């Protein structure tokens, strides 16, 4: 009786910015719809996160390394930021070494097969000095939501990064009026995600809606 | 002038737009001022009164 | 640093004392997150020095509220700085102006 | 939940609690659903809702 | 670990009557009470297929500011009663119940005349009351199977709001709930109340499903 929605295009605006459309919607489905969806991919989409970092020569991130620019916190601020994708393995350990004056970048990071960096220009650090040297690994983790460093329960020098594993950074969504062949009483669902570049639009609607149809088994059978 | 400057920006020159329910996705009925304010974190913190 | 200022923000910062001043004009010759080191302009120098200017930034120190006073750097590799110019921010300073 | 000074209620709501039951309770001229006739409160929640 | 949430334990089902139910989810995933919540709401008060009361043919009143002799109510009172009409209409879409009185008394849902395909949910609610002994009653309803509720202003024909949906009322609130350390998580309370023809449990039932069944498309 229901008219099921389906995925009938995604616009790529971007690398991180894209627009998923789901035709067609009866009435006041497309809200419901969006503000479910808009809801999980905001809180429950998985992504991986660095966790964990180890600079040699560094005991802890209140402190200053010779021919940096940055402070070790300030460091580990820039590696909180960094986006990567790690297939087939929920944790990694990346190795960055940089030698010479200039901007210490995640392009510096030691190529791995299983993991993909989506923004190489991103900015680690600065190397100011002809012989100042970094060399640091990283330990990034799969997972979901917001992890505090201090909220998680190691050998001195292993620095703890809070963990923002989320890889959505802002959802929209619009419902208006959708052209079917027969009907004029059917809604189309825009949902506009601006991400981090490390999960794919589709896959993280698929993810959602599988979310909330397993949240739903629940009321679904109720007992 | 602040509404000037709005205008330059595209922004209603109200300063309050339409504000939508998180937890429902429903509109708030009335335009909510929403802008920027510069917020201070002062030493009177929970941990050191508790 | 504030959207919305007053214009007083420069002056508390530079004047507060928290922040590393150019006392002369030239170039940064060396910096890092602990120290910057100007080579002063030619037209700056006194006859019998180097024109060289040193300042070691104060880093993670506790104040007598216990709060951390930190300053690092806000120019780069080869900037041109003149007297008077905020070499390094202070606590609650961005960028030379007062930052609360 | 009285005062012990004038024996009046303590516990009247201020503030927010008044600013939305005075805002769900004013009448608009010309509002929405105007005109019509209701089972009761629940058709009204629901005609709201 | 990062594709498995945490799934209702604990499902509490108070019945405060036939049509009242108040039913418990614990635990939930922080913010999934409000997102479930407020989708089966929205699909419960909007989306919900049922059989309502849609016009009222009495003869003798020719628009709905007009009276009737002998009886008690007014015409707008009686259109507020057929309103409240819960009817199970099980072979068709679109049926026309005929309701003849005659003589003093209520005028209830068990006078209107029997059909194989209609069933009443409450046959002692009250459409009239007639205050004459030679007063008579005659008036054709036409009830059709709808979603949601249908105001008549979006639509002699009397015009009746049209409540398809078997949902009276429906609410929830979300509570703090916890397991062995996690604090932070979400108990789900729905209190709903029906108009008799289903009972709350299956109408929540019927809302999951189509919530579910709407995305098939998406689910792997």
């Amino acid at each position: 009786e229901f008219l099921k929605p389906r995925l009938v295009d995604i616009e790529q605006v971007s690398s991180t910015h894209a627009k998923v459309t789901l035709e067609p919607l009866e009435r006041g489905f497309g809200h419901t719809l969006g503000n479910a969806l808009r809801r999980i991919l905001l809180s429950s989409m998985p992504g991986c996160a660095v966790t964990e970092v180890e600079i040699d020569g560094v005991l802890h991130e209140y402190s200053t390394k010779e021919g940096v620019q940055e402070d070790i916190l300030e460091i580990l601020l820039n590696l909180k930021g960094l986006a990567v994708r790690v297939q087939g393995k929920d944790e990694v350990i990346l190795t960055l070494n940089k030698s010479g004056i200039g901007p210490v970048t995640a392009a510096d990071i030691t190529h791995d097969g299983d993991v993909e960096i989506v923004k190489p220009q991103h900015v680690i650090c600065h190397l100011t000095d002809e012989n100042a040297s970094i060399s640091m690994r990283i330990k990034v983790q799969r997972g979901r939501g917001y992890v505090p460093a201090s909220t998680r329960i190691r050998p001195i020098g292993r620095l703890l990064v809070d963990a923002c594993y989320s890889p959505v950074e802002r959802i929209a969504y619009n419902v208006e009026a959708a052209r079917v062949e027969q009907r004029t009483d059917l809604d189309k669902l825009v949902i506009e995600m601006e991400t981090n570049g490390t999960i794919d639009p589709e896959e993280a609607i698929r993810r959602a809606a599988t979310i909330l149809a397993e949240q739903l088994e629940a009321f679904v059978d109720l007992r | 002038e602040i509404k000037e400057l709005l205008k330059l920006g595209d922004l209603p020159t109200s300063g309050q737009i339409r504000l939508y329910d998180g937890r429902t996705g429903e509109q708030f009925e009335r335009p909510v001022t929403v802008g920027y304010m510069y917020m201070l974190k002062l030493n009177h913190l929970v941990d050191d009164k508790m | 640093k504030p959207l919305v200022g007053t214009g007083m923000e420069r002056a508390v910062a530079v004047d507060s004392g928290v922040t590393a001043v150019a006392k002369r004009g030239g170039v940064v010759q060396y910096v890092d997150a602990s120290r910057i080191v100007i080579k002063v302009n030619e037209d700056e120098m006194y006859p019998g020095e180097a024109g060289i200017d040193i300042y070691n930034l104060t880093k993670y120190t506790r104040s007598n509220q216990n709060t951390c006073i930190n300053q690092m750097p806000c120019v780069s590799l080869g900037e041109p700085v003149e007297r008077g110019d905020v070499l390094a921010d202070g606590p609650s300073t961005d960028l030379g102006e007062l930052a609360l | 939940i009285l005062s012990p000074a004038n024996g009046e209620p303590i516990i009247v709501p201020s503030q927010d609690v008044v600013l939305g039951l005075y805002y769900m309770t004013r009448d608009c001229v010309n509002a929405k659903g105007e005109g019509m006739v209701l089972t009761g409160p629940k058709e009204a929640e629901r005609l709201y809702r």
